[PDB]
């Protein structure tokens, strides 16, 4: 039993040791097929290899067996999973069964209770398959879809979904236990463009496959209707998205409620700076005074509410708006009082105006150097902060 | 409806039932994320050391 594809390789660069995790993943995958998808079958948690999945079949592969190692490998590893997933897939299709009808595709954001949805189906005597990926990108599944209507076989397909944030807290805990999450950039790239990948997929198929929906912010709500799933999955650009979750990571490590390594793991291969730069304040302000500061945005009534309140000393009034603070230049030494802080920007008040630094910089963390009301230069030699205090009193 | 679409319906229920019953929870969640059983280890060890 070969392969039913090509194993794609990913660049790893000048990383040595994911380059040769990869290299013995494809070579263990392409020579002892048989004997994998035996084991995959006959002894995993999988209703006799009915259950398809490229995250089970990880835990096959030997760089996978320790719980620390997981984050890691898991990029290097992950594409020849997914070709033996592909592979049992076909092998599944090819079983003479006249009473198994029904091949069900289960997708959606990675954490947002897949799996644990999977568990809690109970198999059937019409159930034939079981597979569990993303669609957002659904060239793949084109040809899985299309095997199962070769054989008059009943596809329906369940997106399952979730908030981001509340998806990216239960990752966490998986990380925790299990040792794999899930990246932000692939959690952003699958909620933002699997509206896509659906509609995508009902024009090509249309009647012959079935699209539902889950929606876990709503106690499992069943979505029975495909314009209802789409209005449940349209939760915002990738761009969106990935800034949200980007912030969200930052501010969650920052805190001290996740490690280091739960971080690096939904970080990524992510520059979180350049998405943190992408961020807009068109329509924000700060207003300062001897209480402390204020986030304010305006709506399109020309209404600005509060956002959010920061209380400070030592602070004179003013009015700042953020969304015409000028870019601060690499290599210069900015003077001047911080007026405000987030998880993406710091925001300083010089003499030649409002001054935006983003809050990382070449993964060193601008935004813990500095507070609210504090009085300091900023400035980078050679890929490397300082930041002086320019207080004092006389 | 279809089988599928009746086995889903019910999915959902238990998916309900897993925020207000907490031993259900933890019973669910204990094996999904566990790792391969010390039997199938035991073979893949064998699969793993006699393929280097
Ligand atoms: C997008 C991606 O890379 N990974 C995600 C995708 O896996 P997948 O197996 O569906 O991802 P494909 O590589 O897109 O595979 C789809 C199909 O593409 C063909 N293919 C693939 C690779 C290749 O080299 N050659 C090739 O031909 C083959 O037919 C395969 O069946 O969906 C899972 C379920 O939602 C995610 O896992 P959880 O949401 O459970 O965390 C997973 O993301 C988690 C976070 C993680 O990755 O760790």
């Amino acid at each position: 039993v070969k392969l039913s594809s090509d194993i794609n390789l990913r660049d790893f660069g000048n990383n040595e040791y994911l380059s040769s995790v990869q290299d013995e993943a494809i070579r263990f995958a392409t020579e002892q097929t048989d004997e994998i998808l035996s084991l995959y079958s006959q002894h995993a948690d999988t209703e006799g290899g009915r259950y398809v999945c490229a995250d089970t079949f990880k835990e096959l592969f030997p760089a996978f067996e320790n719980k620390e190692d997981r984050a890691t490998v898991n990029n290097a590893i992950h594409n020849s999973a997914a070709v033996l997933s592909s592979t049992q897939f076909d092998e599944v299709l090819k079983r003479d069964e006249p009473q198994k009808k029904e091949v069900i595709f289960v997708t959606g954001i990675p954490g947002s209770g897949k799996t644990s949805t999977v568990k809690n189906m109970m198999m059937q005597d019409t159930t034939k398959l079981l597979f569990e990926g993303q669609l957002a990108r659904p060239q793949s599944a084109f040809r899985k879809i299309e095997q199962c209507l070769e054989r008059n076989l009943e596809v329906t397909i369940v997106a399952v979904s979730m908030r981001a944030e509340r998806a990216s807290d239960n990752t966490y805990k998986r990380f925790n236990e299990y040792g794999r999450g899930a990246s932000i950039g692939i959690m952003a790239d699958i909620q933002a463009n699997l509206p896509d990948g659906l509609k995508q997929i009902r024009d090509k198929f249309g009647d012959a496959v079935k699209i539902v929906g889950i929606n876990q912010d709503r106690n499992s709500e069943f979505i029975d209707k495909f314009d209802d799933v789409i209005k449940m999955l349209s939760l915002g650009s990738q761009e969106q998205i990935l800034g949200r979750l980007a912030e969200k990571i930052q501010s969650d490590f920052d805190s001290g409620k996740i490690s280091r390594e739960c971080f690096n793991q939904a970080k990524g291969s992510m520059d979180l700076e350049s998405v943190f730069a992408k961020k807009e304040y068109s329509q924000q302000r700060v207003v300062t005074n001897s209480k402390g500061v204020t986030l304010e945005t305006k709506s399109a009534n020309e209404l600005w509410s509060k956002v959010e309140q920061i209380p400070v000393t030592g602070m004179k009034a003013g009015i700042y708006l953020l969304g015409q603070a000028k870019k601060a230049e690499t290599g210069q030494t900015y003077s001047g009082e911080i007026i405000y802080k987030d998880a993406a920007a710091v925001f300083q008040k010089t003499k030649n105006g409002l001054v935006r630094h983003n809050a990382t910089h070449n993964e060193e963390r601008l935004a813990k150097l500095v507070e609210i009301g504090q009085n300091v230069s900023i400035g980078s030699n050679k890929g490397k902060l300082i930041v002086k205090s320019l207080e004092y009193s006389a | 409806e279809s089988n599928a679409i009746r086995m889903i319906k019910e999915a959902c229920e238990k998916n309900r039932r897993m925020m207000t019953d907490e031993a259900f929870r933890k019973e669910v969640e204990k094996r999904l994320y566990a790792g391969p059983s010390p039997e199938l280890l035991a073979k893949l060890r064998v699969l793993w050391a006699a393929n280097k």
